[PDB]
């Protein structure tokens, strides 16, 4: 449901992420788990310590999903249908936790892209992550 | 909150913060990213665009004062309730700001610290600052409970 | 909304029948009493029980929900003017939509206890959340 | 709450059938907010609204939840103390996000409305909103 302006800012920012998307996904998860320990209980099968290969590999998966989303902003429900079922039906992820990951992602992106993470880009990315979150909790 | 050792580490980081810069940025980003918050700032003049918000001298001056209150909190981390009691009265009894927004501004401040400090704002340090901004938001909301 | 949710919403709103304006006013009154922060959006109203302004405004709210019920496949379009008003002019805090939505559910449950099943409750919740999303976009 | 508001909620609470109301409230939470079912895997059949509402373990648990509200209703100026142990349990052991405490309190209010009709006035309901906000806040305190 993003505006044209928001779509533009999201595609531009995600372009700047480029080949670091997996790295940023992994850092976002790490920041989520450290700042918001309630989220750790969704990953009992993971070692969640710094530098865990499971967190690293999961970050690459999350990055691939966000890249797919960026490439299909006009049909997120379709593009993310399998992931929506997984998160909402199988995992029963509490909607609040999408806010916590989204914040963690913004912190990570701001850290790495300080010139590109303008107020407008921050606002657009916030709405993007909220839209992804809505789809994955439907 | 925090142990004495943990307080030393967050104090050391906080010493680096330029409150004028960071405060103005945090308040401006709140107004841009969460535009309903502009309801409370009609007297600040031009908030019509993102650039107007960020460059508005009243927004920058107010943000500095907001960050000075965080600096006061950083010196009284074991008594945030008392430290923020007057500000709780202002925000809750006088302005009726919904307390969800206190959490939003705290999280914007964390994003701004990340943007301004890069590598130095580590996951560990950020997690302790999450505890601090949660405590500030909780203290500010106290007059609603 | 899903087709099943749309069915439940249209059926429930049918059961409301001629009482919609009354229930809109009651929902506002319940919002203002329960959640006093919301009163600061209406300093121009007499907010006392049975006031003409609350009655009139409740009828407007109800008429917008009726419009929504009649245009469930295009809420963004149907509510465009109301979205601009709430988000751009009035700068209504998104939290307050949750408070009015809850107040509306309490009102509907009060008056339609036989019809307000768990499934209907869930569908009405999603409807009001969808309306709220549109009005805050 | 004021003394008048406490008297009003105390009087109303006496009329409430807590077993029935508690089971309805918990069942509605699970139906309306289905992610909450994550916490109740051991309760058996939650597959449909009817299965949830008729599930004996949901009804039994709901009664226990409402027994804790009954305790709170006697300690409205010390909800923090009253709910301290349950806060530890829900926050530190079960890792329930505190937003859900507000959701269950609001479902309880909807259930009271459904069950009491014109008796559950705007004023009385507003008093119960103060109660459920207090309970949710107390339960979140270990965060
Ligand atoms: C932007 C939001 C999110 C995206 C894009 C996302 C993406 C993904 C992807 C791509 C997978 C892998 C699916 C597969 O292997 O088939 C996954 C799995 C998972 N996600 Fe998420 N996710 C998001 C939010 C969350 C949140 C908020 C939580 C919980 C706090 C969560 C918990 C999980 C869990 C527990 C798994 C399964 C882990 C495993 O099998 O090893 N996700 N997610
Ligand atoms: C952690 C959260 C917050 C802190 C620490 C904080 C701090 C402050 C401080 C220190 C002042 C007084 C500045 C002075 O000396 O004049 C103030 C005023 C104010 N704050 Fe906040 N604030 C917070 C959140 C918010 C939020 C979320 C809003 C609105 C959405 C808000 C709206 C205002 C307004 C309207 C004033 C008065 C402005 C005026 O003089 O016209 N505050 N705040
Ligand atoms: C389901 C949600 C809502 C609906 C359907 C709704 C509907 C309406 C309608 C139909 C009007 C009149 C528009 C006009 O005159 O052109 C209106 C005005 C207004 N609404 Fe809402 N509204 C909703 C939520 C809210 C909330 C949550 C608040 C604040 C707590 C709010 C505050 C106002 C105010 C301040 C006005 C203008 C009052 C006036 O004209 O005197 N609305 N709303
Ligand atoms: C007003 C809010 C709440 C109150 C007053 C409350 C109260 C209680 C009480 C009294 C118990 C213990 C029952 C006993 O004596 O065995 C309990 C257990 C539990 N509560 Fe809550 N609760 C609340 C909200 C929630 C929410 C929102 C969830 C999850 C979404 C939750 C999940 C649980 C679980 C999983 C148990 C243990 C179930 C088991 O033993 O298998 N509670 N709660």
């Amino acid at each position: 449901v993003l505006s044209a302006a928001d779509k533009g800012n999201v595609k531009a920012a995600w372009g700047k992420v480029g080949g670091h998307a997996a790295e940023y996904g992994a850092e976002a998860l790490e920041r989520m788990f450290l700042s918001f320990p309630t989220t750790k209980t969704y990953f009992p099968h993971f070692d969640l310590s710094h530098g865990s290969a499971q967190v690293k590999g999961h970050g690459a998966k999350v990055a691939a999903a966000l890249t797919k989303a960026v490439e299909h902003l006009d049909d997120l429900p379709g593009a993310l249908s399998e992931l929506s079922d997984l998160h909402a039906h199988k995992l029963r992820v509490d909607p609040v936790n999408f806010k916590l990951l989204s914040h963690s992602l913004l912190v990570t992106l701001a850290s790495h892209l300080p010139s590109d993470f303008t107020p407008a880009v921050h606002a657009s990315l916030d709405k993007f992550l909220a839209n992804v979150s809505t789809v994955l909790t439907s | 909150m925090l142990t004495a050792e943990e307080k030393a580490a967050v104090t050391a980081f906080w010493g680096k913060v330029k409150v004028d810069e960071v405060g103005g940025e945090a308040l401006g980003r709140l107004l841009v990213v969460y535009p309903w918050t502009q309801r409370f700032f009609e007297s600040f003049g031009d908030l019509s665009t993102a650039d107007a918000v960020m460059n508005n001298p009243k927004v920058k001056a107010h943000g500095k004062k907001v960050l000075d209150s965080f600096s006061n909190g950083m010196k009284h981390l074991d008594d945030l309730k008392g430290t923020f009691a007057a500000l709780s009265e202002l925000h809750c009894d006088k302005l009726h700001v919904d307390p969800e927004n206190f959490k939003l501004l705290g999280n914007v401040l964390v994003v701004v610290l990340a943007r301004n400090f890069g590598k130095e704002f580590t996951p560990v340090l950020q997690a302790d600052f999450q505890k601090v901004v949660a405590g500030v938001a909780n203290a500010l909301a106290h007059r609603y409970h």
